[PDB]
Formats: structure tokens, C-alpha cells, sequence
RNA sequence: GUGAACAGCCUCUAGUUGAUAGAAUAAUGUAGAUAAGGGAAGUCGGCAAAAUAGAUCCGUAACUUCGGGAUAAGGAUUGGC
RNA sequence: GCAGUCAAGCGUUCAUAGCGACAUUGCUUUUUGAUUCUUCGAUGUCGGCUCUUCCUAUCAUACCGAAGCAGAAUUCGGUAAGCGUUGGAUUGUUCACCCACUAAUAGGGAACGUGAGCUGGGUUUAGACCGUCGUGAGACAGGUUAGUUUUACCCUACUGAUGAAUGUUACCGCAAUAGUAAUUGAACUUAGUACGAGAGGAACAGUUCAUUCGGAUAAUUGGUUUUUGCGGCUGUCUGAUCAGGCAUUGCCGCGAAGCUACCAUCCGCUGGAUUAUGGCUGAACGCCUCUAAGUCAGAAUCCAUGCUAGAACGCGGUGAUUUC
């Protein structure tokens, strides 16, 4: 969802022209993961070796 | 320009357009001549021939002495109030805007031009700087 | 139907794609015929300007109206550290014209110019070069074969030059670099010219001497993503007229149906690499010697500088080569020196002209005083005591 | 030298520096800079101009 | 308060700080300006803009239905103590 | 509208120097006709302003030929579209017709170029008047005045500007290709001379400047002003003073920096190949001939040196290339 939107600097240490800084949407990201850690780490696991195989967004009404 | 030119002259700041109220500074009767067109004057759309110091323009008498009028006469810048430059870096300016009534060859109509002279009328149009007064 | 009014048309079409362009420095497109029976010396020269200055002259015109009778004229003063050269690379003939099968460079480069491959410095270990110092240390058993590929081979050699940053006002503290032709002779002691002039400067009066025709090649300056009133120079459109008063007004007809490359519109301006031929050289003056703006009866003890130095430079304490007009660029940047391309026959080269006055007047205002102490005993004793 | 000392503040006139005002009247009015000018097309007398040699002189400052 | 004035402009009592904000000034814009030397030469056309403009004194033509035109046109003065 | 064929004759004499009777063969789609093939669930259908290119059926420039051309002026033509072709009065005007200057003031086409570029003066609305016609409503390609000109942020085109991938990263270059620009005039001089026994009156090479266009630059001058820099002035408000607010930037005078002006200054290169045309050598044709092979000179023409961009899939030389 590129189109219009203005170049940046920063953008190109990921090989692309143009970025944002999404702040908003950002702050509920964060409220996952930790949660997402919150029970992991609750479960038995170790809490230094986890990644994310499957990051999911899907719209809503 | 032409008809009469002893020498050539340099370029001065040109700033008299078609429609100069030039007054008009000798013994030829009528004070006030308006200016058609200039001579020597290339073309461009929408641009005013302008005129310059020395140069012969033809212009048309306005008022005054009542047997020069309703027609088209042959006239000689004589001073132009405009900032020129001249070679050694002043800036001159007169005040009035002068004009003298002549006829081609370039020795003019009247017998006494009045008040200061352009300097450099004086290799363009010997014959009418002879007749000159203070001139500088 | 036509144009039922015809004109000459706006902007020149053989300078687009009007763009900015590769850096500061422009590039120089060409250099005169050697002919190798000269003596060996470089034929352009790079240097810094810092801003025009007023000279009155004596004209020795023999025809027009002010012979032997005072002018003023338009200089201006580019001026030079005593460049110094640290290389040659050689260019063979080849269907594809030149073609670089050399390079060869000093034993101690310069830190200025070690600054100059590094585009990060003081997070490196400063480490360019030092693995081809190793060739060096013996008596030349890497160089002298390397030169044989050079006097042999490669029918033009060109050498590079790099400037002197830290004997200079600009605060950049990065040099530059450049080639240029050797147009002297004898092709295999013109690669050995070079080889003596490592780790040595060469100075200004080494390329150019007085009352010649020097040929600028520089960039321009430059004002931004301008209009296309300032651009190509078009009519502004009446005061009446809706959507804008300075467009361009209609850029083409019906068909085609696509707008050309030859119509004038809205884009960059300046910052282009511009020149301008064929200027007048007055004085290749010495810095550091006596009274570098003391002309022939001026015998006022003084420099060029003018008075609280030139704008946004400084002084000129180095060596500088004055230029009649305006090279093309504004201050502080390498504007470069081409020479001739050919021996004049109008009468304005091919004579001698002299110098009357040159100036020192404080141009960061409408200055009046030449002279520090001229200023000092003509108003008297200030409140600051004398 | 080609040296100017102008008309309305004793001021110096360079060749390469200044400006000149004939008048209709036929008197040259040398001046140097437009604030020199800008106050005679207002007619600033120069001898209560408190900057001007004209004025300065006649008030005993930097003669004796 | 200035002023002739409930005009314009600044303050007192009373109210509000409500108009999405941060950063840097590119083009083209909208609103507001200024500009040498000519002065309608632009244009369907002085449209738009500019210029005088308050007050006091002197003056003020044809034409007229004698009421008017008329602030006709024109020129001078203007602070502080 | 433009171009040829003939040639009765004009042109003292002579058909073609320059024209061309009575005819006759075409070209053009800038005139205006003829037809109605496409648009009527809409191509915004007069003129002007601004801007680019194209065509020549050359008005001027460059070089050349022919004249009942002694010189200037001029009349035809040839190659030539590279570069120029204007300022005003009157009208809504394309057209028209004059006043001027210069080199000339050429004709034309690009949906009768160009309204998401403009103004709306005209006509194709509604208001109103007059003249004629009509009994009347009303009509008149007759006249006269007032009458809202809508959207781009889409794609493409173009003008600018980024960028992954190419072992990295940095520097230095190379040039395929594309664009390319300078144009004309006056005086001094040659010279009152060549020509003409007279009136008149040139040319080339030099100059020295100018006209039109383009690229730059801000030394000096001018325009700029919120640097709100300094000073002045008004009304008000901080009890008075010093110092300040508020008056859409209160107003004024000067104003450095910065930007800019044929309103200032500077700068705008020279070699190769050619066309017309003139020749040499030279046949065909024992001569004769610029041609059929060869061959020279030759235009503002073409291409190169120059001037700009550097192919982001065209490339070359060089430095350093993680002891963690």
C-alpha cells in the first residue's frame, strides 16, 4: 500500500525508497508481544530463542 | 542613426518608448513633441520601440507654433533622464527629456539649442553640436 | 491555422536535458592538439574562486573612441593553494577510442587525499593504500615494468592533480581530484616528467602567463525546482486570465496527441555544468611575495584582499589568477582553466594591456576606504583611542 | 589620481564606485552612494547633516 | 481617549484562548505589497489598479425652468512650545 | 488560387529580353460550391492572447545565372525552409485600409491548431427599444444595450528527481546514442574612386559598433525589505521619565546580506563533404562539348572539432576487501 505517500531516508537500509513511522499502530503491536510472551514464557518454555513463523492481519467490519 | 553618422555610437540604457512627451529644447516655436518610432530598430511582437540618447527618432510635434503642426517631423534626442553608464563607470542622468526638430540629412530646423547637451550627440551630429551650449 | 505572429523561440534547445549534475566538480570535455615538439607542461588547472572585484584599465584599441582613455572593467580573482600531482594513468588508442590500462600512484599519499576515497573517515583504520606501499620498497621491481606499460603503450597520458585543503579558507578538509592532458611531447619522458614530479608541488604560473585567453569550464549555481517563467524565459499571460497569471499557456496542437520535447516547462534550474569562453587573464600574482595588489603606479603597499576580506572566503594569502568578466559559478567552488583551443586574430588577444587600479573597497557594504590605515588618520582619533 | 571629492559629504569617488546628477539647470551634483542622493531628491540642506564633512568642519571638530 | 461622529484605532467591567497539530520554505497558486525610465502604447473598452481625499482662506464658466450647476475648475496653510 | 504546352502580336526594328490573343493539359485542398458516409442517451461549434513544430508555391539573408543591365535602383529565374518576417489608429472581426521603421514587413496547414489554457466583444436563449410586414399572437440571415465559462488526485505523454538487483564499497574515466545556435545591419575606410564624357554612384579585404536570440555573473548602479538594523512621527496603554507593547508588517527615511535587469556587466569556436553554378581533361560524332568515365572550386546547406546529457540491462583502470 505504497502510492503517494513521500521518500524517505531511513527506508533504504531495508532496499526500498520510501517508508513511514507508523506511531499508532506500533502501540498495539507492542500490547501483543509481550503478551505473546507473557504466556510462552508462562508455559514451560525459554524466553530467549522464540521467533514469529506466523504474523497475521485480516480486516475487520 | 544613418543619415548623417560621422562615427557610430555605443549603447546607452534605452528607456523612451512610443508615447515620449519629449520637450522640446531650441528656437523652433512649438515646445512639445510625441514620439511614433525611432530609427534603426529591430522587432519583436508586443515590444515599444524605444528611444535612445543621440538617437534620430521621428516623432511628431504636439502643440505650439501653429505652421509645424499636423505633421510628422524628423527629431534628435539631445538629453534623457536615465541612468546610463558610460565607459568609465558613472552614472549620468539629466532631468528633461530634450528633442530637437531636424530635417534628414541632420542639421537641425531652429538656431539655438538651450540648457546642458549629452555629451556624446557631439561625434553623431557635428553639425548640430557646433550649435550647441554647455555640453557635458 | 498559423502563428500569425512569428518570433524567435524561448530557450536554447541544445542545452536539455537541463538537469543537475554528476558533483561540484564538472568534468572537462576536451583539451587543445599536443604537439610533441614543446616543452612538457600541464594544460589545465584547478582552482577555488572567491568573488569578482573593479579594475580600470588602459585600452590599447587603435580605431574606436576610448584608445589610450580610462575604462572600467569586470574582473574577477579565482584563486589557488599550489596544486600537486600524485599520478598518471595512461589511455591507449582502441576502436572504442580511450581506454585506461594504467595507474600508478606515489609512495606517501597525501592524508588529504586518503581522506578523499574514505566517505566515513574517523570510523575507519585509515587503511587505503597500505598494501600497494609494499611495491615501493624494493628498487622499483613492480613500477619500472609498470612504466614500461606506459611508455610503451597508452598514446595519451593524462595525470591527476590534487589540491592543497589545508593552506585554505574553505573548511572542508577533503581535496579533489582530476586529470589533465600533457600536451608538451616525447611520450616516454612525458610519463617521466610524472615520475619526477611525484611528491612535489607545481604552481600557478607553471600552466598560465599574463594577457592570454584562458577557457573556463565550471558549474553552476543553482535556485531549485524553479517555474517556467525564470526557466526558459516565456511571456507571463495577462492579469485577466484564470488558473495562474505565469503558465505556459498551450503546449501543442490536437496532433499530435503527445507534447514535444521542444516546449518549455517547469523543472530544474541551475546547478547545471555551464561554460563560458574565451576570458581575459590579467595577472597571475604570488601570495606570499611582496604586494600582490600593487600595481604599476598605484605603489600603495597592499593586497587584494578587500577591506574585512572578501564575502563568505576570506582572505587570499595563496596564490590567485584574476579573470576579466564572470566564469560561470559562484563562490567557493572548483571551477576550472582549460586553455586555447585557438591562436585569436580579432585583436582582443594578441596585444598587451595593462593594469591602473585594482581595489581593496569593503564589499559587504557600500564601502569607501582602501585601506586600514587610510580610514584611521582621515577621520582622525576615534573614541576607541586611536 | 583619478580621484573625486563628491558635493553633498566630502566623500570619496573611485572610478568604479559612485554616481553623477547633472541638473537642468547645468551643475554637476557628484554624489557616492544613494543615500547621499536620496536625501538631496528630498532637499536635505548638508550644513544640518550630522555625518557630513560640511557640517562637521564648521563646528571646530578635527581641525584646529 | 483620539475624533464632528454609535465611523476606524487602543484600553477598563464581562467572556474567550474555540477553529487538527509538528518541521522545512520548491513550483503554480489565493490574500497583501512595492518598483527606475515612458505613461493606455495593453484591451471589445482605462475593467482593474494608482492619484487627490479632512479642515481654513481666496475663488468658481457656459447653460438655466433663475431654485441650480458647484466641494465646479483651480491655488495656499496645517506640528510642538 | 497556382503551374505548363502552343504563339496572333506588343516590345522603332524583334514571336519568347519582358508579356502574351483565340485555344489547350494539369496541380492544390488555404476560397466557395456539390453529396450526406460517421457522430442527435451531446466531440463545448467566431475572433483575439500565449506557445512549439511542420510545409514551401522565397518577402529579406547566403552563393549564382539571364536582362532592350554602362553604375545605383530594378525585372525575371536556379539551389535553398538554416535563420528572420514588427510597432499603432478604426471595427466583435479572419478579411479590409492607411501612419510609421527595418532586412523584409511572404503565403500557409497542424479537428477552419489551441475554452479541464484564457477574455466573451459577435452569434444560439430568457429582459427592452425602433423600422417594415401581419387584423393578431408574432416574424425579420435588419439594427441596438444587459446576460454564472463546471472537475484532474486517474493513466499516458512530457519536464524534473530517487532506486533494488551486477561480489561489496569507493574513486577516476571512456561515449554508443540523442539534442546542438548564433543572426543581420549601419557608419569610418577603400572613394566621390572604378562606371558614365554628364546627372549620379558602387564592391572585396580591414575595422569600430549596433539589431535579434541564447548562456552565465553580481564588482559598481538601479528594483526589492520582516534583518522588523537604526532613527523619526501619529493614536492609545504600561503612574512620570528610560525602555516597550497594540494598530492584520501602524506609517515614513535610509537600508547590509540575498535574489535579480538588454534597467547592469561578461561571453557566444573552426575544419571536412556537398548542391545549384562556373570550369579542366574528355568522348559519343576525324570537330565540337562540364560528363559518359575521371577532376577542381563552391551556399547561411550536410557532417565533424566544439556545447550539454552518459545507455540507470554498454564498458575500462585502481584502493580496501571483517583474526570479533
Amino acid at each position: 500500500f505504497n502510492s503517494s505517500i513521500g521518500r524517505t531516508a531511513q527506508g533504504k537500509e531495508f532496499g526500498v525508497t520510501k517508508a513511514r513511522w507508523p506511531a499508532k499502530s506500533v502501540k498495539f503491536v507492542q500490547g501483543l508481544l509481550q503478551n505473546a510472551a507473557a504466556n510462552a514464557e508462562a508455559k514451560g518454555l525459554d524466553a530467549t530463542k522464540l521467533y514469529v513463523s506466523h504474523i497475521q492481519v485480516n480486516q475487520a467490519p | 542613426s544613418g543619415n548623417g553618422a560621422q562615427g557610430t555610437k555605443f549603447r546607452i540604457s534605452l528607456g523612451l518608448p512610443v508615447g515620449a512627451i519629449m520637450n522640446c529644447a531650441d528656437n523652433s516655436g512649438a515646445r512639445n513633441l510625441y514620439i511614433i518610432a525611432v530609427k534603426g530598430s529591430g522587432s519583436r511582437l508586443n515590444r515599444l520601440p524605444a528611444a535612445s540618447l543621440g538617437d534620430m527618432v521621428m516623432a511628431t510635434v504636439k502643440k505650439g507654433k501653429p505652421e509645424l503642426r499636423k505633421k510628422v517631423m524628423p527629431a534628435i534626442v539631445v538629453r534623457q533622464a536615465k541612468s546610463w553608464r558610460r565607459r568609465d563607470g558613472v552614472f549620468l542622468y539629466f532631468e528633461d527629456n530634450a528633442g530637437v526638430i531636424a530635417n534628414p540629412k541632420g542639421e537641425m530646423k531652429g538656431s539655438a539649442i538651450t540648457g546642458p547637451v549629452g555629451k556624446e550627440c557631439a561625434d553623431l551630429w557635428p553639425r548640430v553640436a557646433s550649435n550647441s551650449g554647455v555640453v557635458v | 491555422s498559423h502563428r500569425k505572429y512569428e518570433a524567435p523561440r524561448h530557450g536554447h534547445l541544445g542545452f536539455l536535458p537541463r538537469k543537475r549534475a554528476a558533483s561540484i566538480r564538472a568534468r572537462v570535455k576536451a583539451f587543445p592538439k599536443d604537439d610533441r615538439s614543446k616543452p612538457v607542461a600541464l594544460t589545465s588547472f584547478l582552482g577555488y574562486k572567491a568573488g569578482m572585484t573593479t579594475i580600470v584599465r588602459d585600452l590599447d584599441r587603435p580605431g574606436s573612441k576610448f584608445h589610450k582613455r580610462e575604462v572600467v572593467e569586470a574582473v574577477t580573482v579565482v584563486d589557488t593553494p599550489p596544486v600537486v600531482v600524485v599520478g598518471v594513468v595512461g589511455y591507449v588508442e582502441t576502436p572504442r577510442g580511450l581506454r585506461s590500462l594504467t595507474t600508478v600512484w606515489a609512495e606517501h599519499l597525501s592524508d588529504e587525499v586518503k581522506r578523499r576515497f574514505y566517505k566515513n573517515w574517523y570510523k575507519s583504520k585509515k587503511k587505503a593504500f597500505t598494501k600497494y606501499s609494499a611495491k615501493y620498497a624494493q628498487d622499483g621491481a613492480g613500477i619500472e615494468r609498470e612504466l614500461a606499460r606506459i611508455k610503451k603503450y597508452a598514446s595519451v597520458v593524462r595525470v591527476l592533480v590534487h589540491t592543497q585543503i589545508r593552506k585554505t579558507p574553505l573548511a572542508q578538509k577533503k581535496a579533489h581530484l582530476a586529470e589533465i592532458q600533457l600536451n608538451g611531447g616525447s611520450i616516454s619522458e612525458k610519463v617521466d616528467w610524472a615520475r619526477e614530479h611525484f611528491e612535489k608541488t607545481v604552481a600557478v604560473d607553471s600552466v598560465f602567463e599574463q594577457n592570454e585567453m584562458i577557457d573556463a569550464i565550471a558549474v553552476t549555481k543553482g535556485h531549485g525546482f524553479e517555474g517556467v517563467t525564470h526557466r526558459w524565459g516565456t511571456k507571463k499571460l495577462p492579469r485577466k486570465t484564470h488558473r495562474g497569471l505565469r503558465k505556459v499557456a498551450c503546449i501543442g496542437a490536437w496532433h499530435p496527441a503527445h507534447v514535444m520535447w521542444s516546449v518549455a516547462r517547469a523543472g530544474q534550474r541551475g546547478y547545471h555544468s555551464r561554460t563560458s569562453i574565451n576570458h581575459k587573464i590579467y595577472r597571475v600574482g604570488k601570495g606570499d611575495d611582496e604586494a600582490n595588489g600593487a600595481t604599476s603606479f598605484d605603489r600603495t603597499k597592499k593586497t587584494i584582499t578587500p577591506m574585512g576580506g572578501f564575502v563568505h572566503y576570506g582572505e587570499i594569502k595563496n596564490d590567485f589568477i584574476m579573470v576579466k568578466g564572470c566564469i560561470p559559478g559562484n563562490r567557493k567552488r572548483i571551477v576550472t582553466l582549460r586553455k586555447s583551443l585557438y591562436t585569436n586574430t580579432s585583436r582582443k588577444a594578441l596585444e598587451e594591456v595593462s593594469l591602473k587600479w585594482i581595489d581593496t573597497a569593503s564589499k559587504f557594504g557600500k564601502g569607501r576606504f582602501q585601506t586600514p590605515a587610510e580610514k584611521h588618520a582621515f577621520m582622525g582619533t576615534l573614541k576607541k583611542d586611536l | 589620481m583619478k580621484v573625486e571629492i563628491d558635493s553633498f559629504s566630502g566623500a570619496k569617488i573611485y572610478p568604479g564606485r559612485g554616481t553623477l546628477f547633472v541638473r537642468g539647470d547645468s551643475k554637476i551634483f557628484r554624489f557616492q552612494n544613494s543615500k547621499s542622493a536620496s536625501l538631496f531628491k528630498q532637499r536635505k540642506n548638508p550644513r544640518r547633516i550630522a555625518w557630513t564633512v560640511l557640517f562637521r568642519k564648521h563646528h571646530k571638530k578635527g581641525i584646529t
